[PDB]
RNA sequence: CCAUGAGGUGGCAAGAAAUGGGCUACAUUUUCUACCCCAGAAACGAUAGCCCUUAUGAAUAAGGGUCGAAGGUGGAUUUAGCAG
C-alpha cells in the first residue's frame, strides 16, 4: 500500500566523526594547533614545547582574569547559556555552619575545612 | 604511506518510529556577492546530485534599499551622500526527500556555509489525518 | 572636493597600501568589506549590536597587538563561530605572539560567550601598494 | 563611563521606563478603556499622574551610541549619520554600496 | 444579518477572539496586551552595551599594563605637562 | 561515588591530548555545546517549562471568580484575548497579569458599578 | 633575528591530498597555498599585488577547502548514512492522496552568537476539502464560517498558526483547532437552519 | 575646578511690522457625480477661525458642522529647464 523509510537518530558529534574519518591525516604538515606561516612555524621540539606552553600560560592568565573580574563577563549575551564560558565562583558565603559544610566539598581546599571543624 | 587500517565509524540506530517525509525543501540564500552565491549554489547542487535527489534553481531579482545622508556636518542641504544595500536571492527546491536525508544534507550544508550569506529553510511535509476528526 | 577614507597625495615618499589608497566609493567596485556578516541583509536584526561589537573587537585587538600590524583586519562570521585574520610584522618574539594570541582569544570567547578563532600572517616589511 | 550626562539621564529614563513598563501599560489600558466605570478611569488617571518622573517611555530619545547625537540617528543601526558615513567610508561594516545608480 | 452576525460569533469563539461585540476603545485593551510596550521591548532597554563595563575593563587592563592606550597616554602626558607648568 | 568521580576525572585528564584537526576542534566545541546544534530549530532549549497551547490560550479555568456579563468580565475577557494573542508572554506572565487585575478590582471592590 | 622557513610551495608534492590539507574552513594562507594567483587593481605599467600581501583574497569569501574531490569523497562517505525515498511516492497527486494534510514551518539562519529569532514560531498548513468532508451541509457551513482562509481556484483550505511561540505549541494548537472546527461544523443550530 | 560642573519643578518658545522658500487657488483646460476618459450638471476659492469627534502620549496630527472673503495672469528686477 505505502512504503515509508524508517527514522534514525544521530549524535551531534557523530556526523563530524564521519566527516573526519572520511579524510586522512594531513601529509607533510605540522599539527593543526601550530600556525601555518613559516616564521611562526615551530621548527624544533624544544621551541614547540615552549610555544604551546606559552599558549597554555595565556589560557591560565585568561582563567585568572575571568575569576578575578567575573562581573565583566557576567553578561549572558549568547542565547545558549554555557557554564563553561560563565565566569568561575570559589567564594565562601556568610557564616553558616550547615551551608558552609555543604560548600566545603564545593570549594576544594583545606583551610575552610579546618575552620569548619573548629 | 600512512593509510589507517580500521576507519572509526559512528554508531547509528534505526529507531522503530518511521522517518518523516518532507514534501519540499525550499532553501533561499541571500547574499551580497553574486559570484559567491553562484559558487555556493554549485556546491549545493553538486552535493544534492551526489546524494541522489532531484534539484532545481532560479534567481529571484536583486533587491536594493537606499537612504540619503548629509554629505557634510553642520549646514549643507544641497550636497548629500547616498548608499545602497543590495541583497541577491537564490532558490533551490528539493522534492521527494526523506527526513533522515534532510537531516544529513542540512547538517552538511549548515557546516559548509560561507560567512556573508543568509539561508532560509522552508520545509513542507505531508502527514495523515488525525484520529479525533 | 571630498575627504573621506583617503590619503592626501604627498611627494611620493611614503608607503600606502591598497585599502586606504583606494577611495570609499570604490569599496564594492574594487575592494572587499572588512567585516563579514548578514545583519545588513534584509530579514536580519541586531545590526547595531554587530557593528558596536566588531568595532570593539577591532579596537581591542589593534591595541593589544600594537606596533606589529600594518593594515586593517578581516572578520569572518559564519553562524556561531567567529574568525579573525591579521597581517603583522616579525618584530616581537613568537613567544609573545602565541601568548597574546591565546590570552586575547580566551578573553573574547569568555566575553562574547562565543567560539572565536584568529590567524596571523607575518611579513618582514609591510607590503606597500604605491608611493603617494 | 557614558559619553555625557545627557546620555546618563537618557539611560536612567530608559531603565525606569523598562522596570515599570508593565504597570504603565496596565493602568494605561485601565484608563483608555471606555465601558468601565469613569470613576475608575479617573482613579487610574490620578495614579498615572502620581507615578514618578522619568518613568514614561516618551521622555527618552533615540540618541546615538557613539557621539551621543539625538538627531540624525537611524533606528536600525542606532548610529548617527556621521559615524555611519565614517564606518561606510572605512569599509568596517558589511554589504553597503554607494548608490551611484 | 443575524445569520452573518452569529457566523462571526462562532468564528470568534473558535479562533479565540471575543464573540460579543466590542468598541474600538475596548479592542484597545486587546491590542495593547497583545503587543508589548516600547518601554519593555529590548530595543529601548538595551540601546547599547555598557560603556561602564568597557571602560572599566580597559582601565583595569591598562593598570595591568598590556593595552598601550594611545589616547590615554596622550591625555595623561598633557596632564603631566600642565601640572608641571602650573 | 565521590572517589569514583575523582578517578574518572583522573582518567579523563590522562586521555585528553591536543587535537590535530579542525573536525576535532568542532567535535570539542559541540562537546561543550557552544557550537550550534544543527538543524537550527531556533528552539534548542526555551520550551516554556513544558507549557501547552491550551494553557496559553484558554484562560476560562483561570476566570472563575466573576459572572459572565459584568464590566470586570468584559475587561478580563479582553485581557485573556490579548494574552492568548501574545505568544511570548507565557502562562506564567498571563497568570501574573490576571493576578494583578484580580488584586486591582478586588481592592477597588468598594464600587461594584 | 629569527628567520622564517620558506613556504610550503616547493615542499608540497604534485600529487597531494588537498581535502586533507584543507579539511574545514580556514584562511587562504598563501605560505601553504602553492597557487600564485593574484588579485588586485594593477598599477600603471604594473600588475596586481602578490598573493602574500593580498589581504583582499582574505576579505572575499574563501573556498579553497572542500575541493570537488573533497565533495565527492564526503558524499561517497555519507551515502551509507542517507536513506531512500519511498518508490511508491513518485507524483504530487499520489503524495497528497497518501497524506492530504500538508504542514510547513520555516526559519532563517544568520551569522552571530545568538540563534533565536521570532519567526521561528510561525507555521502554516493546508488541506483540500474536496475529499475530506464527504458531505454538503457541513461543507457549506464551514465555507460560510471561514472568510478567506480557503481558495477554490486551486481548491485548498489554508490556515496559519503563530499564536504560540513554540513550533510544537503552534502545531498542537492547529491540530486541536481543526479537530474542534470539524466537530462544530458537524452539528448545527436553529438560527443556522433558518436562513 | 562651592562651578563657568552636576541633580529636579516651571514656563520660555508671541508678533505693531518688512523679507525669503513651499502649498491653495486669481476659472470655465474650471467645480461636482460613477468609471478614469464617448456621460450629466454648476458657473469657483479656507491647508485660516469657532465647536465637536478620533490617533498615541502620563500630558500636535486626521475627520465632521459652521464661517463661503481676500482674489481678476505679475512680465523683460530675475529663477529652472534641450526630451522623457
Ligand atoms: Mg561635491
Ligand atoms: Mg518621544
Ligand atoms: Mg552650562
Ligand atoms: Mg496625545
Amino acid at each position: 500500500e505505502v512504503v515509508i523509510p524508517k527514522k534514525k537518530t544521530w549524535d551531534k558529534v557523530a556526523v563530524l566523526q564521519a566527516l573526519a574519518s572520511t579524510v586522512n591525516r594531513d601529509t607533510t604538515a605540522v599539527p593543526y594547533v601550530f600556525q601555518d606561516d613559516p616564521y611562526l612555524m615551530p621548527a624544533s621540539s624544544l621551541e614547540s614545547r615552549s610555544f604551546l606552553l606559552a599558549k597554555k600560560s595565556g589560557e591560565n592568565v585568561a582563567k585568572f582574569i575571568i575569576n578575578s573580574y567575573p562581573k565583566y563577563f557576567q553578561k549572558d549575551i549568547a542565547e545558549p547559556h554555557i557554564p563553561c564560558l560563565m565566569p568561575e565562583y570559589f567564594e565562601p558565603q556568610i557564616k553558616d555552619i550547615s551551608e558552609a559544610a555543604l560548600k566545603e566539598r564545593i570549594e576544594l581546599r583545606k583551610v575552610k575545612a579546618s575552620v569548619d571543624m573548629f | 604511506v600512512d593509510v589507517p587500517k580500521d576507519l572509526t565509524k559512528p554508531v547509528v540506530t534505526i529507531s522503530d518510529e518511521p522517518d518523516i517525509l518532507y514534501k519540499r525543501l525550499s532553501v533561499l540564500v541571500k547574499g551580497h556577492d553574486k559570484a559567491v552565491l553562484d559558487s555556493y549554489e554549485y556546491f549545493a547542487v553538486l552535493a544534492a546530485k551526489e546524494l541522489g535527489i532531484s534539484i532545481k534553481v532560479h534567481e529571484p531579482p536583486r533587491k536594493i534599499e537606499r537612504f540619503t545622508l548629509l554629505q557634510s556636518v553642520h549646514i549643507y542641504k544641497k550636497h548629500r551622500v547616498q548608499y545602497e544595500m543590495r541583497t541577491l536571492y537564490r532558490c533551490l527546491e528539493l522534492e521527494h526527500l526523506t527526513g533522515s536525508t534532510a537531516d544529513v544534507y542540512l547538517e552538511y550544508i549548515q557546516r559548509n556555509l560561507p560567512e556573508g550569506v543568509a539561508m532560509e529553510v522552508t520545509k513542507t511535509q505531508l502527514e495523515q489525518l488525525p484520529e479525533h476528526i | 572636493k571630498n575627504r573621506a577614507a583617503r590619503v592626501r597625495v604627498s611627494k611620493g615618499d611614503k608607503p600606502v597600501t591598497y585599502e586606504e589608497a583606494h577611495a570609499p566609493h570604490y569599496i564594492a567596485h574594487r575592494k572587499g568589506w572588512l567585516s563579514l556578516h548578514t545583519g545588513n541583509l534584509d530579514g536580519e536584526d541586531h545590526a547595531a549590536e554587530r557593528t558596536v561589537e566588531d568595532v570593539f573587537l577591532r579596537k581591542f585587538m589593534w591595541g593589544t597587538f600594537p606596533g606589529c600590524l600594518a593594515d586593517q583586519l578581516v572578520l569572518k562570521r559564519r553562524g556561531n563561530q567567529l574568525e579573525i585574520c591579521a597581517v603583522v610584522l616579525r618584530q616581537l618574539s613568537p613567544h609573545k605572539y602565541y601568548f597574546l594570541v591565546g590570552y586575547s582569544e580566551t578573553l573574547l570567547s569568555y566575553f562574547y560567550k562565543c567560539p572565536v578563532r584568529l590567524h596571523l600572517q607575518t611579513v618582514p616589511s609591510k607590503v606597500v601598494y604605491k608611493y603617494l | 563611563h557614558y559619553v555625557d550626562w545627557r546620555m546618563w539621564r537618557d539611560v536612567k529614563r530608559r531603565k525606569m521606563a523598562y522596570e515599570y513598563a508593565d504597570e504603565r501599560l496596565r493602568i494605561n489600558s485601565l484608563r483608555k478603556n471606555t465601558i468601565l466605570p469613569k470613576i475608575l478611569q479617573d482613579v487610574a488617571d490620578e495614579e498615572i499622574a502620581a507615578l514618578p518622573r522619568d518613568s514614561c517611555p516618551v521622555r527618552i530619545r533615540n540618541r546615538c551610541v557613539m557621539t551621543s547625537r539625538p538627531r540624525g540617528v537611524k533606528r536600525r543601526w542606532r548610529l548617527s549619520r556621521i559615524v555611519f558615513r565614517h564606518l561606510a567610508d572605512h569599509g568596517q561594516l558589511s554589504g553597503i554600496q554607494r548608490a551611484t545608480w | 444579518s443575524e445569520y452573518a452576525f452569529r457566523m462571526s460569533r462562532l468564528s470568534a469563539r473558535l479562533f479565540g477572539e471575543v464573540t460579543r461585540p466590542t468598541n474600538s476603545k475596548s479592542m484597545k485593551v486587546v491590542k495593547l496586551f497583545s503587543e508589548l510596550p516600547l518601554a519593555k521591548k529590548k530595543e529601548t532597554y538595551d540601546w547599547y552595551p555598557n560603556h561602564h563595563t568597557y571602560a572599566e575593563l580597559m582601565q583595569t587592563l591598562r593598570f595591568l599594563g598590556l593595552y598601550r592606550d594611545e589616547h590615554q597616554d596622550f591625555m595623561d602626558e598633557q596632564k603631566r605637562l600642565k601640572k608641571l607648568r602650573g | 561515588s565521590l572517589w569514583d568521580v575523582e578517578f574518572a576525572k583522573q582518567l579523563a585528564t590522562v586521555n585528553e591530548q591536543p587535537l590535530q584537526n579542525g573536525f576535532e576542534e568542532l567535535i570539542q566545541w559541540t562537546k561543550e555545546g557552544k557550537l550550534w546544534e544543527f538543524p537550527i530549530n531556533n528552539e534548542a532549549g526555551f520550551d516554556d517549562d513544558g507549557s501547552e497551547f491550551h494553557e496559553h490560550i484558554f484562560l476560562e479555568k483561570h476566570l472563575e471568580s466573576f459572572p459572565k456579563q459584568g464590566p470586570i468580565r468584559h475587561f478580563m475577557e479582553l485581557v485573556t484575548c490579548g494574552l492568548s494573542k501574545n505568544p511570548y508572554l507565557s502562562v506564567k506572565q498571563k497568570v501574573e497579569h490576571i493576578e494583578w487585575f484580580r488584586n486591582y478590582f478586588n481592592e477597588k471592590k468598594d464600587i461594584l458599578k | 633575528r629569527r628567520k622564517a622557513l620558506p613556504p610550503r610551495t616547493e615542499k608540497m608534492a604534485v600529487d597531494q591530498d588537498w581535502p586533507s590539507v584543507y579539511p574545514v574552513a580556514a584562511p587562504f594562507k598563501p605560505s601553504a597555498v602553492p597557487l600564485p594567483v593574484r588579485m588586485g587593481y594593477p598599477v600603471k605599467k604594473g600588475v596586481p599585488m602578490a598573493k602574500e600581501g593580498n589581504l583582499e583574497l582574505l576579505k572575499i569569501p574563501n573556498f579553497l577547502h572542500l575541493t570537488p574531490v573533497a565533495i565527492k569523497k564526503h558524499c561517497e562517505a555519507l551515502k551509507d548514512f542517507c536513506t531512500e525515498w519511498p518508490a511508491a511516492l513518485d507524483s504530487d497527486e499520489k503524495c497528497e492522496k497518501h497524506f492530504p494534510i500538508e504542514i510547513d514551518s520555516t526559519d532563517y539562519v544568520s551569522s552571530g552568537p545568538s540563534v533565536r529569532n521570532p519567526r521561528a514560531r510561525v507555521v502554516v498548513l493546508r488541506v483540500k476539502l474536496s475529499s475530506l468532508n464527504l458531505d454538503d451541509h457541513a461543507k457549506k457551513k464551514l465555507i460560510k464560517l471561514v472568510g478567506e482562509r480557503y481558495c477554490k481556484t486551486t481548491d485548498v483550505l489554508t490556515i496559519k498558526t503563530d499564536r504560540c511561540p513554540l513550533r510544537r505549541q503552534n502545531y498542537d494548537y492547529a491540530v486541536y483547532l481543526l479537530t474542534v472546527l470539524y466537530h462544530e461544523s458537524w452539528n448545527t443550530e436553529e438560527w443556522e437552519k433558518s436562513k
